[PDB]
């Protein structure tokens, strides 16, 4: 009972036969007999040292029950047993099961054509707390509540984005001790807030995608002990620096087929704790869509959208309708992974017309606004489309319909009013509508010349900062959008800007960023929701400022959070465009034209990160003898800017974060 | 008016397979009704449709089925024939309504038998013959077929084997109005002064509906040599044979998926 | 700066007894035609439908309606009743007026199409012009302004909005610079709207969209395909784009407009 | 032009007693990178083949040195191309330009035309290896390595090189027999070579897509997504961005 038991199976009929994941891709009929029999042996007689192995026998025209992580899932005496979701590993299942029932496991079957691929997709916590489960490639997300009922356990359900780490296995470890030794990369914006959120900073090992593709997380640990495929010098480190030691074994006549250490081995001794029981965070919802369904591809956008944003579906029933013209009808079954999740997907599918089940439909939910030109948590985000809302079991219409707005409930002489309105316009007293229940809708540069340009701005800017003198950077949201704001930040923390000239847009998608790890609703992780964007907007809003929100702890990272930190001065000029504002927005243009100038006072250079109008605005501010560095794809900012002769102002036309990337790599090589 | 059903299997409603298989159909100049939806127990499970597909003509039918084909429609059991075939007669010269490859890995049906194309690259005709190792399909580019050699014609007996993943998915106005200017002039000072103008032109020319203006201008003595690519005669001779040209609907202005047909049909004729 | 100049301050004027002191090294240095034709017969129709059943259309415009010799054709728009209101900013009006009056656009040779530079005093003097009389509307009572795109909304009564922005020359007295009122304005004034017309003007097209719920016609024309792109995700039963010569759209537009009433 | 002088002729060289009278973001380049790196690792490492085809504008623009290092270190099978690609390598590796252009930092043809006429003088490419006037580059490392290459004529080609093939039936065969067996294909905005490439081109092969010219990418990323990748970008910069992954990779 200290005694550790894994199940692994010999090589005897083992080669890649057919393409199932990306790693057998090119390689069918290309693996070595002899040294993949040697390496394989490698590990179970490593393994044998420190651990009972038994072995399943080996089956003849089932290459992939070397696998045996994927044979099923065990914990104490009950097993799930895998359904695997490609016809060439389904013959494995009957083999599999026969050696759990001839070992005396109780065996549970989930529901023909509902893929789960055991032990392989599903990680215990070492210390038995909880169960991790992947999906998004293999096994389906609608497979997690069986796994928490019939293992007693509760289930964190993790979606992989990676079709190279197509199992949770092999970008994801728990070790003993609490540690975590996983591929971030692997994992949607959701997932990685949830490893965040259960494993501290300190016990998180998150390794580099050189190591990741050597399957350095596909490990097998003993107790103090990791064994795999091979670990970087800089991994051994990390790892022997917390108590592990580390084995390394070549496994990569199996990394041919897509696997190693860890998918050639079954654990089936699992720590079982008495307090642990059943508990599901996924939730489910029927859904309603009618219409002309198949013809116009309304139902395939509406699933399409629901994996897009990290749930899952079952479709329960689909009606064609008895004449050649007439509507045709679907119910589905919609999952998601977490409340959250589902709040993103229901949002998204009553602008589709989905609708509830008639019993189903509740009332919507309501919070009182307690702060003039603030929501409450978890408003509904309203869209262009006309909307009805049930209030006291009746459904009525909202009015001055506009997207991007809270929808507000008031009582009048004749009858309650539902008012769409913009958050700053929220008056206290006001209910709100919150959640997702009743509410429904009625219908150029060379390679040469972008190198040359960032050789001589980095020397600058390195010079600048080291003789003390000014740097004004201005920038617009684009920045963030293409992945720029990283860079950003860093000159911004390590000295290289002295004031920060922008707008609204930039302030928010860099706060969202970094708070949820989307812009506009779209992961950086790889169009989108705008209830993130307005979830930050109201945030620092209610806090009341940007660096209120940094002070508050909820601003943790990013471009506003190091100007706040290090005390580099920010100006943001409002647009007729700006959603909210943010509090720091100067709608005042006469006085933000006053700030920007003032701020511009004794600049040497001037950079200029595809900022559009601000860039114009602060060209038209600034004197001759000032270096003016102009970024952007839309080649006449650019040539608008580059007009003050080429011994004062530069110009390139490249993505700004492509640009930045090179900058501050190569600010890096001058030291 | 002609009318067939046909079959379509797999996850028919998430992957829109379905709704491409219609709108070509339409698109194309047909119309469809769904007989009937076999809807899968599970997410991974398959689903099964039959659709009536009518088209107004033989020729269009060949055309949505040849489009569909690709999308891995396939024949009820007892409606599967063999593939036509006709001889090639003129060195480099397929016959009339050869069936035009794509790039998808595709089988035909030959004396009540399913034989696996060799070769296969698109814009070929599939050349079948007997060989001392069995039947042969090869898919061969129009200049290489040899008198003699069968040709598959029509649209019979040929299904695709895309497998699952597969086949579920600057000058301004005035600017442009002064040159015109100078140059209508420059070239009508040339032209009576019995002078030559030499015009290059390529495909984009036929796309923008400049063709008839091109011809024009031919026809009333500004033009007296032009030097172009194979592309800009095939699109040019499409256009006015057919009233299409590959890749464009010149009549809309956008671009348009397909067309293959018509454009190695001019190349063929 | 202009708005900062005091009664009483001494200013320079003509051109004697200026010098520069520069130093030695600084001294010595999509949419095919036939696309663009079907959307302006299709928006042509819209317009009509909607100006004969008493409806109402706004137009944003940008400078570059200016650039391309727009201005004429959205001027006869204006006078001929297909237009109820007009949102832009601080430089369409300007570069209008500028046109207008001295036959000049800066940055712009109209007439032969192609960039130029210089041009800032007659831009200034504009600008200076219309601070002077306190208003474009006085600017037109006192005949200084005759013809134009804002000369035709102030003789025909059209409202319009002039939202500030951080690059704004001078600004015009027009021009609402507290945005807070200019997002209230043109929200405003898009009540009851059937119809926007976006010609060219970037950021104030995509204010209007956030502004404006569906069932509204959204005409999105810019050479600019990233603009287009965005403001056309509504369904091409609502929204409608065309990358093109703005200037371009609106000939044809009018052209395709006297067919239809004649 | 230099094709047509005769034996015999007289020639003016020197220069005295002449006159005359009167698109995609940073996270989207970065991810296509790192695919196509682990996929050329992968793919090398199995004994598999890829095939390249490239056009000038991968010399022009400065990444020359990324393909000729691709090529030395064993990443490609087979180069397709034509004639420019060709004399702008051997060109810039012999005097440092590039249609009279420092890649240091317009210009005459005279280093263009001099390149020309030397290879056709040795009489292939091979011969300029040999007798050591070409010491570096991308048809350098294809001449030491032995990677097959096959040079496609135009109607534009200045010469030509007499490796160039001017008979396009022969080249269109030489181009189909190059791409047998190939399990990628990555093409350097290599314009018409790409297109023609694609129309031989069987479904399963990954097709990789690299240019600035929106469509050629858009017009070869039409054969789904699974196996066909595009990226619209400049092609030195994408070559520079794939080298250092590869060599994070090790």
């Amino acid at each position: 009972t200290s005694r550790i038991r894994f199940l692994m199976c010999p090589p005897d009929h083992y080669d890649v036969d057919y393409v199932i994941n990306p790693w057998m891709e090119g390689n069918i009929h290309k693996s070595s007999r002899d040294r993949a029999v040697e390496q394989w042996q490698g590990l179970y007689q490593i393994l044998k040292e420190h651990a009972i192995v038994d072995l399943v026998t080996p089956q003849k025209g089932w290459p992939d029950l070397v696998f045996t992580a994927n044979a099923g899932l065990v914990l104490g005496d009950n097993v799930v047993l895998s359904r695997f979701l490609h016809k060439e590993r389904q013959g494995e299942e009957p083999y599999f099961k026969e050696w759990f029932e001839g070992n005396g496991y109780t065996v549970y079957e989930l529901p023909k054509d509902l893929p789960f691929e055991g032990a392989g997709d599903a990680l215990l916590d070492r210390e038995g707390r909880w169960l991790w489960a992947g999906y998004g490639f293999r096994s389906e997300l609608d497979s997690h509540p069986y796994l928490a009922k019939w293992l007693d356990i509760e289930v964190l359900s993790l979606r992989l984005i990676d079709e190279r780490f197509y199992h949770l296995d092999t970008c994801f470890c728990p070790l003993a001790n609490g540690y975590l030794l996983y591929y971030p990369g692997a994992f949607d914006s959701y997932s990685n807030r949830l490893i965040e959120m259960r494993v501290a900073p300190e016990k998180r090992i998150a390794i580099a995608e050189a190591d990741a593709v050597n399957f350095a997380c596909n490990t097998v640990n003993v107790e103090s002990i990791v064994i795999m495929n091979k670990a970087s010098d800089a991994l051994k480190q990390s790892l022997t620096g917390v108590g592990f030691q580390v084995l390394e074994t070549p496994l990569t006549e199996f990394l041919k087929a897509g696997g190693a250490a860890k998918c050639l081995t079954l654990r089936v001794t699992e720590p079982v704790r008495d307090e642990v029981h059943a508990n599901v965070y996924v939730e489910s919802r029927i859904i309603r869509i009618e219409g002309h369904l198949l013809d116009s591809g309304l139902i395939n956008r509406a699933l399409d959208m629901i994996v897009d944003t990290g749930g899952s579906f079952q479709v329960l029933n689909f009606n064609l309708g008895e004449q050649r013209q007439s509507t045709s009808a679907a119910e589905v079954k919609v999952s998601a992974p977490s409340h959250e999740v589902m709040e993103e997907i229901i949002s998204l599918l009553i602008d589709l017309g989905a609708v509830d089940l008639p019993q189903d439909e509740r009332d919507a939910k309501l919070e009182p606004v307690i702060q003039d030109g603030v929501a409450p948590d978890d408003f509904y985000v309203s869209t262009i489309y006309p909307t009805e809302v049930r209030i006291n079991g009746q459904w009525i219409k909202v009015e001055n319909q506009r997207m991007d707005g809270a929808i507000a409930i008031t009582q009048t002489p004749n009858g309650l009013l539902a008012q769409c309105k913009i958050l700053r316009d929220l008056k206290a007293g006001e209910q709100v509508i919150v959640d997702v229940l009743g509410i429904r809708t009625i219908r150029v540069s060379s390679e040469r010349r972008v190198e040359l340009v960032v050789e001589q701005v980095a020397w600058e800017l390195r010079k600048i900062r080291d003789a003390g003198g000014k740097v004004v950077v201005t920038a617009g949201p684009v920045v963030i959008h293409t992945g720029g704001g990283e860079h950003l930040s860093r000159l911004i923390r390590e000295g290289y800007v002295q004031a920060l000239l922008g707008g609204n847009a930039i302030a928010v998608h860099d706060i969202e960023q970094n708070m949820m790890g989307t812009s506009l609703g779209v992961d950086m992780k790889r169009r989108g929701g705008h209830r993130h964007h307005l979830k930050v907007i109201n945030t620092i809003r209610r806090h009341g400022s940007i660096a209120k929100g940094v002070e508050s702890g909820i601003i943790r990272s990013g471009v506003m959070y190091e100007c706040v930190r290090n005390q580099i001065p920010f100006v943001l000029a409002g647009s007729i465009r700006d959603d909210g504002p943010l509090p720091d927005t100067q709608m005042d243009l006469i006085k933000a034209q006053e700030e920007y100038a003032k701020h511009l006072e004794g600049a040497e250079m001037i950079l200029m990160l595809s900022s559009m109008l601000h860039s114009i605005g602060v060209g038209n501010m600034t004197p001759a003898g000032v270096k003016m560095v102009c970024v952007d794809i839309n080649p006449a900012v650019v040539t608008k800017l580059s007009d003050r002769g080429s011994i004062e102002s530069v110009g390139v036309v490249t993505d700004v974060g492509l640009f930045l990337s090179l900058l501050t790599q190569q600010l890096d090589k001058l030291t | 008016v002609e009318s067939r059903i046909i079959r379509i299997e797999g996850h028919l409603l998430d992957s829109g397979l379905i709704n491409r298989a219609l709108d070509m159909i339409v698109d194309t100049g047909g119309s469809f009704q769904v007989l009937n939806f076999n809807l899968g127990e599970q997410r991974q499970s398959t689903s099964a449709a039959e659709v009536k597909v009518s088209a107004p003509s033989h020729e269009v039918m060949e055309e949505i089925i040849s489009l569909l084909i690709d999308l891995g429609a396939v024949d009820l059991p007892q409606d599967e024939r063999d593939a036509k075939l006709e001889p090639v007669i003129q060195d480099g010269v397929a016959p009339d309504d050869f069936y035009v490859s794509t790039i998808y890995p595709t089988e035909v049906r030959i004396n009540g038998q399913w034989i696996k194309v060799e070769n296969q690259r698109m814009d070929g005709a599939i050349a079948i013959t007997q060989t001392p190792n069995g039947l042969l399909a090869q898919c061969k580019i129009l200049r290489d077929l040899k008198a003699g050699e069968q040709v598959i014609v029509d649209v019979l007996g040929i299904r695709t084997i895309r497998k699952t993943e597969s086949r579920e998915q600057v000058s301004s106005e005035r600017r442009v109005e002064l040159v015109v200017e100078q140059v209508a002039w420059e070239l009508r000072k040339i032209r009576d002064a019995g002078g030559k103008v030499v015009v290059t032109a390529g495909p984009v020319v036929i796309h923008t509906g400049g063709g008839e203006h091109l011809s024009r201008l031919i026809r009333e003595g500004y033009v007296q040599a032009l030097l172009g690519g194979n592309a800009i005669a095939v699109h040019d001779i499409e256009q006015n044979m057919m009233g299409t040209s590959l890749g464009v609907d010149m009549k809309r202005g956008v671009a348009v998926r397909g067309g293959h047909r018509h454009h190695l049909k001019v190349i063929n004729t | 700066i202009l708005r900062d100049l005091k009664a009483g301050e001494q200013v320079i004027v003509d051109v004697l007894g200026i010098r520069t002191i520069r130093k030695t090294e600084s001294r010595e240095q999509v949419s095919s035609e036939r696309r663009v034709e079907l959307v302006v017969e299709q928006v042509a129709w819209e317009l009509r439908k909607i100006r004969d059943a008493g409806g109402k259309v706004v137009v944003t415009a940008g400078p570059v309606v200016i650039h391309t010799g727009g201005g004429e054709h959205l001027s006869r728009l204006i006078r001929e009743g297909y237009v109820q209101a007009l949102l832009g900013g601080n430089a369409i009006a300007v570069h209008d007026i500028e046109q207008n009056m001295m036959g000049t656009s800066l940055g712009v040779d109209m007439k032969r199409g192609v960039a130029v530079r210089g041009g800032h005093r007659h831009h200034l003097k504009v600008i200076n012009t219309i601070r002077r009389h306190g208003s474009i509307a006085k600017g037109v009572e006192s005949g200084i302004i005759r013809s134009g795109v804002m000369y035709e909304c102030v003789r025909n009564q059209i409202p319009f909005v002039l939202a500030g922005s951080i690059r704004d020359d001078g600004p015009l007295p027009d021009t609402q610079m507290d945005l807070i009122k200019a997002q209230e304005e043109y929200a405003k004034h898009l009540e009851g709207a059937e119809m926007i017309l976006m010609l060219s003007s970037m950021l104030h097209s995509i204010g209007v969209g956030n502004m404006t719920p569906a069932g509204v016609k959204m005409v999105c024309v810019d050479i600019n395909p990233a603009v287009v792109t965005k403001l056309s995700d509504r369904g091409s039963i609502e929204s409608v784009g065309v990358v093109t010569d703005v200037g371009l759209f609106l000939s044809l537009l009018t052209q395709q407009l006297d067919k239809l009433t004649s």
